[PDB]
């Protein structure tokens, strides 16, 4: 059973950075792209970050195109989203989701982990 | 675009060389293990690539840039001989505009006096040749006894093959193709003709039987290794796809667009095709069994004259058979003139991005053109001589469409599956397709291709058997030695670019390995 | 961007009444690549329909999807009370991968 658990959740100032860490179970997580969807508090999804299947081709949002970092770690299944230069707009709910076929879209979804700006 | 000579003339043949039957088994085989999982994989290469050719395996393991050597001497004597199948089709256009066409009837010059019409043949019971066979091999063939017997140039073959080829000239860069005049004709117009064709062919007397040799398989014919070496490079050859063509094909794409749906397609419609005019050959060849009371796999050439001789005798068979002969073979030569128009394209294209500046493109670029195809010009005059069919069968069977296309399908598999990767190549299928490919095309590319292609190699040369021309010439032993060296010129240009690479790139074996198998 | 203009959010329809809810989009999506996902009160959102018409799974048969180019749709044929969610339309072909606006469907 696929299982993507988030962890990182927390308090930062702004400026600061984060550590955030979707670890997967329960599928290969070498052969399925994945990606950071945050949702604001007003409940509006937005889509963060791609990475890869192999961590070769990475994609990031206009909002986030400079100062967010989002990798693998292919041999003990965990996504990370490393993040600098936080700004006071990105507080919010983040989730990792695996989306490797474009055409199904982001089939599992993460547990929740909030980020809050003050 | 993928309907051609290929399809309508080179399946047949290679089908009634093989059996009839025993041929479907190792084609079907090759289409589904290997042949439109390279067609996906050189799409997807020169998709990826924005380049095409030799310079798509820079950014795929530049170790093995000789791929693109490989398909460039392919594609050069793929157009030197399939320009020859187009000088005997426009013979046979010319020689249409008859009432009476000349295969039909018996009284000629060139007829022997074992010569009966067809149809008269039931009644008298036995050294006895029909009128078709007699006009290809003593008219438009001219055919001698041997390769080692060139005879003389024939004249007028190469005036025909003198106007394709200033066609093919004033058409590809001196032109431009067909762009308008698309619709409802060079793209539906050979396939009605061909559905035409198949109609005559089935409602045939005796056709059944022709079905019963195409379809019922040979057990025993599945031992020869020629059977699948022969449906593999038909895959291969009909599909195009060691030629660099379908790789330009990709460069001419968008990034993200999707190139499965198309891929698989294309080459299921061009083996249906395929399908479709082996149906119509061989109840045509049936017919001719049953009307001239010979065997069925005796009836016509063993050999690249089975599209002109059972498509001109079905012609006979037809209500006026005059405009259907016209038709037939202007189909004939606009399928053959796209293609060829495609791969000289595709030969041009990749000469001058092999040397850019060195062909400045404008007033020598065209110069270019003439001198290129005026050396395939007098490469295809060894054709069109009496022995030029002899030459040609060495040409069909070894220079563009044998173990060359094996060993580069193979190579290509191999370098992406064991060196690039079948993950890091998913995922550029992923980037651009929009998913990565199933167990189908990472287990083809990754075992069933490359065990395909080396099992077959081995086979054809374990139990080798030599080529035959129509099953009673056997081939002199210089005349193999210069097919083989038709194939090795373009097999060797692997294994000459990876010693030429290495030697070019400085420090240790394994330092200089890492160097050209990581891309660029 | 490719920014995906959805039905309003704020939807109340009573239960057992066929309802639908638009996507449009700015730009063309190629209908093999727009999802639609049902996130609940306080949960993860899901994949709920793929390609724009085929169901997810998990997912019953009174959910149906239709549309192409760059009008999509999501038809329920029957609410019910496990149906009080918000639906997010999302194109996933273009690079910058943008969802649609809320669709929140509560009850009377
Ligand atoms: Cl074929």
């Amino acid at each position: 059973e696929v299982q993507l658990v988030e962890s990182g959740g927390g308090l930062v100032k702004p400026g600061g950075s984060l550590k955030l860490s979707c670890a997967a179970s329960g599928f290969t997580f070498s052969s399925y792209a994945m990606s950071w969807v945050r949702q604001s508090p007003e409940k509006r999804l937005e889509w963060v970050a791609e990475i890869s299947s192999g961590g070769r081709y990475i994609y990031y949002s206009d909002t986030v195109t400079g100062r967010f970092t989002i990798s693998r770690d292919n041999a003990r299944n965990i996504l990370h989203l490393e993040m600098s230069s936080l700004r006071s707009e990105d507080t919010a709910m983040y989730y990792c989701a695996r989306g490797e076929v474009r055409q199904r879209g982001f089939d599992y979804w993460g547990q929740g982990t909030t980020l809050t700006v003050s | 675009g993928f309907v051609g000579l290929g399809n309508v003339w080179r399946f047949p043949y290679l089908c009634y060389k093989n059996g009839g039957g025993a041929f479907l088994i190792p084609y079907f085989i090759f289409l589904f293990g290997s042949g439109l999982p390279v067609f996906f994989l050189e799409v997807i290469i020169g998709q990826y690539t924005s380049e095409g050719g030799i310079t798509c395996w820079e950014k795929i393991c530049p170790l093995f840039s000789g791929i693109g050597y490989a398909s460039i001497v392919i594609v050069s004597l793929l157009n030197v001989y399939y320009i020859v199948i187009l000088a005997w089709a426009t013979y046979y256009l010319f020689h249409s505009f008859q009432k009476d066409l000349p295969w039909a009837h018996c009284n000629h010059s060139w007829n022997t006096p074992q010569c009966m019409e067809d149809t008269l043949r039931r009644n008298e019971s036995a050294n006895f040749t029909s009128p078709v066979i007699e006009f290809w091999e003593r008219n438009v063939l001219s055919l001698s006894s041997g390769i080692d017997n060139p005879g003389s140039l024939k004249w007028d073959l190469a005036l025909c093959l003198l106007l394709v080829w200033l066609v093919c000239f004033f058409c590809i860069w001196k032109g431009v193709r067909s762009t308008g005049k698309v619709v409802y004709f060079t793209a539906t117009f050979p396939f009605a003709m061909l559905l035409v064709l198949l109609v005559r062919g089935l409602t045939l007397p005796g056709a059944g039987e022709g079905i019963k040799f195409y379809l019922y398989p040979d057990i025993s014919r599945l031992g020869d290794p020629q059977v699948w070496i022969d449906a593999g490079t038909q895959i291969f050859f009909s599909y195009a796809i060691c030629l660099g063509a379908m790789t330009s094909l990709g460069s001419y794409n968008k990034y993200k667009y999707n190139s499965y749906r198309d891929c698989m397609l294309l080459g299921c419609l061009n083996s249906g095709t395929s399908f479709v005019s082996g149906f119509a050959i061989f109840s045509i060849l049936g017919f001719m069994a049953q009307e001239q009371g010979v065997d069925i796999a005796d009836v016509a050439e063993s050999g690249p004259g089975l599209a002109f001789i059972a498509y001109p005798k079905a012609v006979t068979m037809m209500p006026l058979p005059t405009f259907w002969s016209i038709l037939f073979f202007i189909m004939l030569l606009l399928l053959g003139l796209d293609s060829q128009f495609v791969e000289v394209e595709g030969q041009i294209t990749s000469l001058v991005d092999l040397y850019p500046s060195f062909l400045r493109k404008g007033y020598r670029r065209e110069i270019f053109i003439a001198i290129l195809c005026s050396i395939s010009y007098l490469l295809g005059l060894t054709m069109v001589t009496e022995g030029g069919m002899y030459v040609f069968q060495l040409f069909d069977y070894y220079a563009a469409s044998g173990v060359c296309l094996l060993w580069v399908a193979f190579f290509e598999c191999f370098v992406i599956a064991w060196i690039y990767g079948v993950n890091r190549f998913s995922e550029d299928i992923r980037d651009m397709i929009g998913y990565r490919p199933g167990p189908w095309m990472k287990y083809s590319w990754a075992v069933i291709t490359p065990a395909l292609c080396v099992g077959c190699f081995v086979f054809s040369l374990v139990k080798y058997v030599p080529l035959t021309y129509n099953k009673v010439y056997r081939y002199p032993d210089w005349a193999i030695g210069l097919g083989w060296g038709l194939a090795l010129s373009s097999m060797l240009c692997i294994p000459l670019v990876i010693v030429i690479l290495l030697c070019r790139t400085e420090g240790p074996l394994r330092v200089r390995i890492k160097y050209l198998i990581t891309p660029r | 961007e490719n920014v995906l203009t959805q039905s309003p959010a704020i939807m109340s329809t009573s239960p057992g009444e066929k309802v639908t809810m638009t996507c449009r989009a700015s730009s063309s999506v190629g209908s093999s690549y727009l999802h639609w996902y049902q996130q609940k009160s306080g949960a993860s959102p899901k994949l709920w329909i793929y390609s724009t018409s085929n169901l997810a799974s998990g997912v019953p048969a009174r959910f149906s999807g239709s549309g192409s180019g760059t009008s999509y749709s999501l038809t329920i044929s029957s609410v019910e009370a496990e149906d009080a969610a918000t639906y997010y339309c999302q194109q996933f072909s273009g690079y910058p991968l943008t969802f649609g606006s809320g669709t929140k469907l509560e009850m009377k």
